[PDB]
């Protein structure tokens, strides 16, 4: 998606329909790309919940009460 | 409607084209079998007749 | 991020319609997370495809499309119709043609008889002037990979699938049908974190497919067919997310007009036969029972809970029996068969007390028979023994 | 390439028949009814991630030992003079098919008919056979297993590995290739390689047969300590995060810090384990299966007879007048090997070295009370039945728990280098 | 009148019907779905609570129970504790197999588990047959295992902060809620207030223990690749997924692979490309072994059998494909131009080129008969192509006549493209009928004599000796038919062969042929340049000039020429040549191209290549029959045995038209400037971007695990051939028939289509036989009588390994699953003790050794008593006894004379002193808690139990058990009647929880051999105590492998 | 006209083959039934060997 976005602001300032110079369907197999995400946690977990919510969970866990 | 199948997969006929109907004669499950311009126009025609003719 | 869902999906309707709540989708709050793709057109294109080629080979390379990138269709007239289109306003005549067959188509002049335009006629190929041509004789799945990469995709016939198709001459010229739903005028968006379509694709691992409504139940044939195909053939690798995990997906951070009346939505119901003649409890069956409408589930209050279907002289309850009229079946989930109650209290098979269990699958249904036509008066056929009266 | 086809069968220990009984052979083809069952240990040993036990399979090393009885006790009836295969039965079990693609029960009649009284280590040639000599996929793809339970048979120690070292081994369709394991770890690779030459047989030079040379080479120079993230070989090497557990996993790794030097040529020798404890180490098996599958058409240099016992000598295809030496080490030695060559590099703590040494010290003393009891079991199971005696695990001797020749195997592998 | 009978009206569960799909199945099938991950906890049992704690109490404040401060408990905090069997009761999974098994608290009834396979004839609904509990258990462990299989996901972790813990790493559920997770899954997290059971047992743990301690990261901002923990488990769903991800592991491969293996099977035509880089470990499981392919190989060509409409549609796509990428087309006019310009004479009243192309009648249509002929070579196993035989003359026809000449030409060239092995035979006999009575030749008998149809000789036994043996024919007598003879001897085609495929990612499914090798009817010579011009050195070029100058030298024959006009003879003559001299492309384009197509197509091929070799005219060699079998003869054990008379003949014959055929060979041309590279390059690039083959080799994967399994399952309750070892032979079993095992199999099948997501065929085609000896195996035979078998390896298959460990699980905690084990004694015990009724002390029991006891079988009978006398019955040493004292009774006598017994037995049994030991084995067992301060009795029970015992079905066993208490309690009578004769109480978990201790009624610690990670501080991490022990927190392996398709990955150059 | 010996000898071996129960039968429990209904009939057997 970075490349195809970068092709097309390349477009607009080369001010034509299409880019001579493209960063995206190029010849080369370059498949084994990563970028950086915001899925991915620094402890190399997924970030389907929030590390903050995380926290609450494990912390409300213990919680103890005042007895009657 | 089932002989002439095989021959005719997924091909008009008379200007009609091929399409895309419902089969639950397999026991348990029921899914989507293609059928052809003569088939398509046999399974239009076989509710006339079972229904029936008006007449006026 | 692009979901399919089992149903026809339009920019304005399917906005409209609650069609992610009639799913099950939690509400979104604002909507701006959200947006719908329109498919209506692609599906005729895909009953055009069908009248040609198979279903199967148009199914797969169909498969293989990228939603979130843009591209259309180019139609051509023929090639001598093209010439003519040239002859007349010559700024048209792109810098690849002949520059014989430029200057000469710049006469002016009646060419039929000067015999070196009519060679150069002959010896033209449209193919030579552009690239990427359909020339209605190429494979689907070579359409679509061209659609993929690129952004004009030039043909010459109509019978194409994927992308909207824009004229290149005026309409004199082409002398094909009159498909005004996907050809435009001859002269002549961007996607939210989320993006609602109909059609599952494979093309990049963010696409994800929606599962929760059986693929049995599905009430449009055609995607019936998309979906039965595409899970028959590619099941071990597409991203099956349930109701529930899209409602999180899309309130992860956040949480913390004329309308039909023939629609409906049904589910289906699962509960267990229990048998507590002593205090203890014995489980004898496990039944599901189909295509209950959520509105009356509403009015008669049902609740996971466990009810008694018998009065005290000893027919079945009023409300059950209209529920399982109102039904269409029930079937054992153990043996996959089609279960028939008895209404009688004659000790083999006789069900007292039932436990419900929860509700699978929920989706949108017309009660429109489809037969009723014409007014006209109705005359049902039904076996004796039928609770008539009641 | 290979020119002589020879195998060598289990010899009794101790006992007066081949260690199997019907229990055993049973338990053994429940799922399958083919002697070769190399890919039915590979699922049970189930990618070493853990410690795998049974009834009556304690270990990896009892079940390898197991297969290596059934086979040996099995072969000896299509290989008698008169060659029939499927006339007499071996425990209640007859071949089917005489290609030797399955174990029956006796019809009733040889069932009546006594049974035939195996042999010990019996040496037999392949091309003996008939069918065999007739087709030679068949014999390639035998003769990969056949070779492994050599390699096991061969001593009364652990299995025999294979390291070599060579630059010229190094290619573009072997760089490619060996690019694609990154991740991995050391069971995988063996895995689909394993998988790889089952379906078909390597070439004398191939690329497939030059890559498993390489990866053994990397193993054994990690194992050791030679080769590790500071010190790689063309930036490859081994990574063994617990060191010292019961359950050792070993990944691939590359990095780009530093690369040693290579001296020019082309060396090589032989490896094995002595102590008891390999039977708990599946990547020791792996590899000495590795080069079971290497041997099919490879032609490995010859063994010295003199480190053999006697009924071993002269092998023709196998051990020789002079040959190369094998060398045995230990395995809690060779850890503390590992950590002191890590601290002379300086890349090792006092403190991290003393915590790996607290680990060794309690799996090696949980390993070997575990050895004994089922060792003293099988005692006990002998002496209560006299006609159907039988060993669970490769027998061994007290003796065999010491410290042998660790130092020299280390220096050795160290100047392989 | 309350019949109650009609109601029983069975259904059956599975039908039978006419089957043509199986077309629909060998062009498609579905894939079966293998990769499904796993995010909740990874154990199949859980803890409930039996009977409620009691707090308050009037003996220990309230204020020192935690659950009054309402503190969370990793446990159950009651009175009683038990352990169910509950799979998946924790997990979130994207694909639900739908093979679950729920059992209830033993406080409720779980019949119905017992009851689901052969209980069609049980009319009450708390009964089941004894009979069946066999069949019934190993269905049940088959759902459990088939429900387990699933893969572990790695979700995330968050830092502990707070002192709990030395700031381990825990991990997070995706799901609604997830605060009773985290306080389920790290037992060792609790505090310790107090001196409660389950307080002592937490402090008497370790602590380093918990968490994540083990990861992969291999990259920076990356998911790590794998990690291990320790967390709630058991050792059972561990094992088994642990052998599940080994089996995928063994399958995994990596994209260079598949790019050498795609541009070796593509010839060079196509090229792809792939990455060079590091990773994320893939996974992509593609890779089988050539036994499974062999075995899916036979089992196809065992579905397709003698019947021509379900392969006729494989070859209509082969040839739509051939027409779809082939280079040569029908040219429109070129045999009319041609014969346009033969020189002729109006006033003749026969015209040869007028006959002839009104016997021709080209059309374009015609080339899809050449297609299909093409296509037929792939498949001469089964298929054989001959000609049909309405192109035949109607009455064999005569020399005198041109349209028979014609006719006679158009059948010569057509006949040589056939995979018939008699066409060299009837090409000879064509020329025989017509030349009856003009030259005659010495047949064998009466019945095939020269004027016998040629098509009637189709098999090798009615080959002439004349045609074997030229010299029989006479050169004065025969000279035409003598030429005809050498020249069909001496050039006939010659067969050859080719290279295709890449074996190394899809591996081999030839039979009778070696590996990678296509065999063809006709001389294949590879092509030197890639821009063709015409050319006449081809085989099937000479053959046409032969045929033509053979036809000259009849016209010029001097016994033939006197009969026709001079213009006639030039006209013919000039004709031939003509036909001799067409420039025709079809010749060469069939010697250097067809094969190289034929190639490139074969390795995408639903239905692999099934071949047997091609002789030419070696009659010794000709292939007679090919079968296959399915089955095993009276005793005969080994297939090699029994293969030659268990075996069903397959082959059908199709026939074509001559005259397509002969257009297609007389009318070719190329386009006019073709490069054969670039064309092709052009043409084969579209069909190399599907996954079918992929998708086919884990649908044979399947198939084959499915087989092992059925044979492996079938043995358990019936004789096979197979070793095998057995564990559930104490539960009793019917004596087993076909239909029995039929059924079972039908179960199997059920099920497992269930458990995979498939709605088409598996297992159906062995269905049709007794599945009590399976086998597999395939032969084929010569004229001559020697025979070729093929016996393919068994490999093993995890799924019933697997099956075989839960059943070694299941011989010692059989409790946990509801069934209880060994028999039953009946007699009345009054007392206010409190020891358990499955536990009960040893005095009670007696058995068939102790002393006094009266052993009870088949042959009882009862004397009445007279004027005061006891009642007597025979023991079976022959002596009368009175109804007193102990009896051994086998259950099945008391089943068979209920009424009487019940009638006869019930007062003494009650009130008098007489007890019965029944022999059970195995029976289901049901809970009555009962509180100890007050009077209870079980009598009502124990009556129902008996009374509704029936000679087809008994109820669950009832046991009235008291309830554990924390402090001083009184004591009051209770009345017993029925104790088993073992231990049967390994069900309890722990009693009074939360209370210091239990001073009366069964006591039960927390027990710390389930925990023996925990609690045994010098123990490895990671270690099992299967089978005799199922420990519950286990150390586990989680992954985040991808799953990306093929083209993701692999893309080609456009 | 055409050649049947496949298709002859495919339906011959599935025949022969068939998993019938009807010779069991015959020859084991026909035998007990006859045997036990005889003594019962009002017309005795009356058999000529």
């Amino acid at each position: 998606d970075e490349a195809d976005e970068a092709t097309k602001k390349q477009a607009k300032d080369t001010d034509k329909s299409k880019a001579q110079v493209t960063y995206s369907d190029t010849g080369i197999n370059n498949a084994n790309e990563l970028s950086r995400s915001g899925n991915v946690d620094n402890e190399g977990g997924s970030n389907q919940k929030p590390m903050s919510t995380r926290i609450a969970e494990a912390t409300s866990a213990i919680v103890s009460k005042h007895p009657a | 409607h089932e002989g002439v199948a095989s021959s005719s997969i997924g091909k008009p006929f008379m200007g009609v084209p091929a399409s895309i109907v419902n089969d639950e004669s397999v026991v348990g499950v029921r899914a989507a079998r293609p059928i052809s311009g003569m088939q398509n126009m046999i399974q239009h025609l076989s509710k006339l007749y079972k229904r029936g003719f008006s007449y006026r | 991020a692009y979901i399919a869902v089992p149903a026809v999906v339009d920019s304005r309707s399917s906005e409209a319609i609650g069609l992610l709540e009639s799913f099950g989708v939690d509400a979104g709050a604002d909507a701006n997370d959200v947006s719908y793709q329109d498919h209506d057109y692609v599906l005729d294109q895909l009953q055009y495809m069908l009248d040609g080629y198979e279903a199967g080979d148009v199914i797969d390379a169909l498969v293989h499309k990228n939603w979130l990138h843009h591209s259309v269709y180019c139609l051509l007239p023929p090639k001598s119709q093209l010439l003519e289109y040239w002859k007349s306003n010559p700024s048209a005549i792109p810098d690849n043609v002949d520059r014989r067959l430029r200057k000469r188509l710049m006469l002016k002049k009646d060419l039929r008889k000067d015999d070196e335009y009519n060679q150069l006629a002959r010896a033209f190929k449209i193919s030579d002037v552009y690239a990427p041509l359909i020339s209605s004789t190429t494979s689907p799945m070579t359409m679509i990979q061209n659609l993929n990469q690129g952004e004009i995709v030039y043909t010459t016939t109509d019978r194409v699938i994927g992308a909207r198709i824009l004229l290149y001459a005026p309409r004199k010229y082409y002398a094909s049908t009159l498909s005004f739903t996907m050809t435009k005028c001859i002269i002549p968006v961007p996607h939210s974190r989320f993006n609602v379509g109909t059609f599952p694709s494979i093309a990049t691992p963010k696409c994800f497919v929606m599962s929760g409504v059986d693929i049995e139940s599905i009430p449009n044939e055609f995607i019936k067919l998309f979906y039965q195909r595409v899970k028959s053939v590619h099941a071990n690798i597409l991203n099956d997310i349930s109701p529930q995990i899209v409602s999180d997906m899309i309130n992860r951070k956040r949480l913390r007009s004329h309308v039909d009346v023939y629609k409906v939505d049904v589910v289906d119901m699962l509960f267990e036969v229990v048998d507590v003649a002593d205090g203890l409890r014995n489980v004898s069956r496990k039944l599901t029972m189909h295509t209950v409408p959520v509105c009356i589930l509403e009015m008669l209050g049902i609740e996971i809970a466990d009810y008694c279907i018998r009065q005290e002289d000893g027919m079945l309850t009023d409300w059950f029996l209209l529920l399982t009229m109102l039904s269409d079946g029930l079937t054992d989930r153990r043996t996959h068969c089609q279960y028939l109650i008895n209404p009688s209290s004659v000790p083999p098979d006789v069900i007292l007390n039932i436990s419900i269990t929860g509700f699978i699958n929920r989706h949108t249904i017309d009660v429109m028979p489809d037969i009723y036509d014409f007014v006209k008066p109705i005359g049902a056929v039904l076996p004796k023994g039928s609770f008539k009266s009641t | 390439a290979r020119a002589a086809f020879l195998f060598k069968t289990v010899g009794f220990g101790g006992l007066q028949n081949v260690p199997i009984n019907d229990e055993l052979s049973s338990h053994l083809l429940r799922a399958g009814n083919s002697p070769w069952q190399l890919t039915q240990f590979l699922d049970w040993i189930s990618l070493g991630r853990g410690l795998a036990t049974s009834a009556l399979v304690p270990t990896a090393g009892s079940r390898y030992y197991q297969m290596s009885c059934l086979l040996s006790g099995t072969l000896q009836i299509p290989f008698r003079p008169n060659h029939r295969w499927g006339d007499i039965r071996f425990l209640r079990l007859v071949w089917s098919a005489p290609t030797l693609d399955g174990l029956v029960v006796a019809p009733p009649q040889v069932l009546a008919q006594p049974a035939l009284q195996a042999q010990a280590d019996r040496v037999y040639d392949c091309d003996d056979y008939p069918f065999l000599a007739r087709d030679p996929r068949f014999k390639h793809r035998v003769y990969q297993q056949l070779s492994a339970v050599t390699l096991l048979n061969l001593t009364g120690f652990g299995p025999i590995s294979y390291v070599r070292v060579d630059e010229d081994m190094w290619s573009g369709d072997v760089n490619q290739l060996l690019m694609n394991y990154f991740g991995h770890t050391f069971a995988e690779i063996a895995y689909t390689l394993c998988q790889a030459s089952a379906n078909r047989p390597w070439e004398y030079d191939g690329t497939y047969a030059r890559m498993t040379q390489i990866v053994l080479s990397l193993f054994w120079l990690s194992y050791v300590g030679v080769i590790h993230q500071q010190n790689t070989y063309r930036t490859f090497y081994f990574q063994c995060n617990r060191r010292g557990d019961a359950a050792e996993v070993w990944i691939l790794s590359c990095s780009l810090n530093h690369s040693a030097q290579i001296r020019p040529g082309n060396r090589s020798l032989f490896v094995m384990p002595t102590s008891p404890d390999w039977n708990m180490d599946v990547n020791l098996i792996l590899s000495s299966t590795l080069t079971g599958c290497l041997c099919s058409g490879s032609q490995l240099p010859l063994i010295d007879n003199n480190s053999v016992p006697a009924v071993s000598r002269n092998i023709h295809g196998w051990t020789g007048r002079a040959g190369n030496q094998l060398h045995g080490f230990q395995v809690r030695r060779m850890v503390t090997e590992f950590c002191d060559r890590l601290r002379r590099d300086g890349v090792m703590t006092q403190a991290q070295q003393n915590q790996v040494e607290a680990l060794a010290d309690q799996t090696q003393q949980f390993k070997r009370d575990k050895l004994e009891t089922w060792a003293r079991e099988d005692d006990q199971y002998n002496q209560a039945h006299p006609n159907s005696t039988m060993f669970r695990t490769k027998p061994f001797t007290n003796a065999q728990w010491g410290r042998g020749n660790t130092g020299a195997t280390s220096a050795a592998i160290a100047a392989l280098i | 009148e309350f019949i109650s009978s009609w109601q029983n009206h069975p259904i059956v569960q599975v039908s039978a019907d006419v089957e043509n799909k199986k077309t629909a199945q060998l062009l498609h099938a579905d894939t079966p779905r293998l990769v499904t991950w796993d995010a909740g906890l990874c154990t199949s049992f859980k803890i409930v609570p039996i009977v409620p704690a009691q707090v308050p109490q009037d003996v220990l404040a309230y204020t020192f129970f935690t659950s009054s401060y309402a503190i969370q408990s990793p446990f159950p905090e009651a009175a009683v504790s038990r352990i169910v069997v509950h799979t998946r009761w924790a997990s979130n999974v994207d694909f639900d197999r739908d093979s679950s098994v729920i059992m209830a608290p033993p406080t409720e009834n779980n019949i119905h588990l017992f009851k689901q396979l052969l209980n069609t004839e049980t009319l009450s609904v708390r009964g089941a047959n004894p009979l069946m509990f066999r069949a019934n258990v190993l269905h049940m462990l088959l759902e459990f295992v088939l429900d387990n299989l699933y893969l572990n996901r790695h979700t995330g972790f968050s830092q502990d902060h707070t002192p709990f813990t030395e700031g381990a790493n825990l991990r997070s559920l995706p799901g609604p809620d997830a605060e009773k997770w985290y306080s389920i899954m790290y037992p060792t997290r609790m505090g310790t207030p107090n001196v409660s059971k389950i307080c002592n047992f937490v402090a008497s743990c370790v602590r380093n223990r918990v968490g994540r301690f083990d990861r992969a990261q291999m990259m920076n901002g990356a998911m790590s690749e794998w990690v291990d923990v320790f967390e709630t488990s058991d050792a059972l769903t561990v094992s088994i997924r642990g052998r599940w991800m080994a089996r995928l592991a063994r399958m995994n491969i990596n994209p260079t692979e598949i790019e050498w293996a795609l541009t070796e099977c593509a010839q060079g035509y196509v090229t792809v490309t792939s990455p060079y880089a590091p990773s994320v470990n893939r996974l992509m499981p593609y890779r089988i072994s050539n036994a499974e392919r062999q075995i899916s190989q036979i089992i196809r060509i065992m579905n397709i059998g003698n019947n021509a409409t379900v392969i006729q549609p494989v070859l209509q796509d082969i040839s739509v494909l051939l027409q779809r990428i082939s280079p040569l087309q029908i040219d429109p006019t070129i045999i009319s131009n041609t014969m346009s310009t033969v020189s002729e004479s109006t006033t003749q009243t026969l015209s040869p080129a007028s006959s002839i192309l009104g016997k021709l009648r080209p059309s374009n249509s015609d080339f899809s008969s050449f297609r299909v002929a093409l296509a037929g070579w792939l498949y001469n196993g089964v298929v054989t192509t001959v000609i049909d035989d309405s192109s035949y003359p109607k009455d064999g026809g005569s020399v005198t006549s041109l349209e028979n000449l014609w006719d006679f030409f158009i059948l010569a060239l057509a006949l040589p493209l056939t995979t018939d092995p008699c066409a060299p035979v009837k090409a000879f006999m064509t020329l025989a009928n017509m030349m009856v009575g003009f030259e005659t030749i010495p047949m064998d008998n009466q019945i095939y004599t020269q004027s016998r149809r040629a098509s009637a000789f189709s098999t090798p036994h009615t080959w002439p000796r004349c045609f074997m043996n030229i010299q029989l024919i006479s050169p004065i007598d025969a000279p035409i038919l003598r030429q005809w003879a050498e020249i069909i001897h001496r050039y006939w085609p010659n067969p050859s062969q080719i290279r295709y495929g890449a074996p190394n990612v899809f591996g081999s499914a030839n039979l009778f042929t070696p590996p990678e090798v296509l065999l063809l009817p006709i001389d294949h010579q590879p092509a030197n340049v890639t821009t063709p011009t015409l050319d006449f050195t081809n085989e099937l070029t000479n053959w046409r000039a032969r045929v033509c100058e053979l036809m000259k030298n009849l016209v010029d024959n001097q016994r033939y020429q006197p009969g026709w006009t001079q213009s006639l003879v030039s006209s013919m003559r000039g004709t031939l040549d003509k036909l001799k001299l067409i420039k025709s492309m079809t010749p060469m384009y069939l010697q250097q191209l067809a094969p190289v197509e034929l190639a490139v197509i074969a390795p995408m091929l639903p239905f692999p290549p099934f071949q047997v070799p091609y002789v030419r005219l070696d009659r010794d060699r000709v292939p007679t029959m090919v079968g296959v079998t399915r089955q095993s003869r009276d005793t005969i054990t080994q297939p090699a045995l029994s293969l030659s008379t268990t075996n069903t003949t397959v082959g059908v014959p199709l026939a074509l038209d001559a005259r397509a055929i002969t257009v297609a060979l007389l009318s070719g041309k190329y386009p006019p400037d073709l490069v054969t590279n670039v064309w092709y390059a052009d043409a084969i690039y579209p069909m190399y971007a599907d996954t079918e083959v992929f998708s086919n080799l884990q649908r044979d994967m399947i198939t084959c695990e499915a087989v092992q399994t059925l044979v492996t399952l079938v043995a358990q309750i019936s004789e096979t051939q197979y070793p095998v070892d057995r564990y559930l032979d104490w539960i009793p079993s019917l004596r087993a028939s076909a239909a029995t095992a039929a059924t079972f199999a039908e179960w199997v099948n059920t099920s497992m289509k269930t458990a995979f997501d498939l709605s088409d065929m598996l297992l159906e085609p062995l269905l049709s036989g007794d599945p009590r000896m399976t086998q597999l195996a395939i032969q084929y035979q010569q004229y001559n009588g020697r025979t070729f078998n093929i016996i393919p390896e068994m490999p093993g298959s995890v799924i019933a390994d697997c099956v075989q460990l839960t059943a070694e699980v299941f011989n010692h905690e059989y409790n946990l699953f509801g069934i209880a084990r060994g028999d039953i004694i009946i007699g009345r015990v009054q007392s206010t003790h409190l020891w358990s009724p499955l536990a009960p002390p040893p005095d009670l029991v007696f058995d068939r050794d102790t002393p006094g006891v009266h052993i009870f079988g088949r042959d009882c009978r009862i004397s009445f008593g007279m004027n005061g006398a006891a009642p007597m019955i025979r023991d079976e040493t022959g002596l009368m006894v009175p109804f007193e004292g102990n009896w051994i009774f086998p259950l099945a006598l008391w089943q068979m004379n209920t009424r009487y017994f019940n009638q006869q037995f019930d007062a003494w049994i009650k009130t008098g002193e007489l007890r019965i030991r029944i022999e059970m084995g195995a029976y289901p067992y049901m809970l009555h808690y009962y509180d100890p301060r007050q009077y209870a009795n079980a009598w009502n029970l124990t009556s129902a139990w008996l009374e509704e015992i029936t000679p087809t079905s008994i109820p669950s066993v009832p046991f009235m058990v008291p309830i554990s208490s924390d402090h001083d309690i009184s004591s009051a009578p209770a009345v017993q009647y029925i104790i088993s004769t073992e231990y049967n109480d390994r069900s309890l978990f722990c009693t009074n929880s939360s209370s210091p201790q239990t001073i009366a009624g069964p006591d039960k610690h927390i027990p710390v051999e389930r925990y023996n990670i925990l609690t045994n501080p010098d123990a490895p991490p990671t270690q099992i105590q299967l089978p005799e022990v199922v420990d519950l927190y286990n150390v586990v392996t989680r992954y985040a492998y991808e799953t990306p398709p093929i083209t993701a990955v692999v893309m080609g150059v456009p």
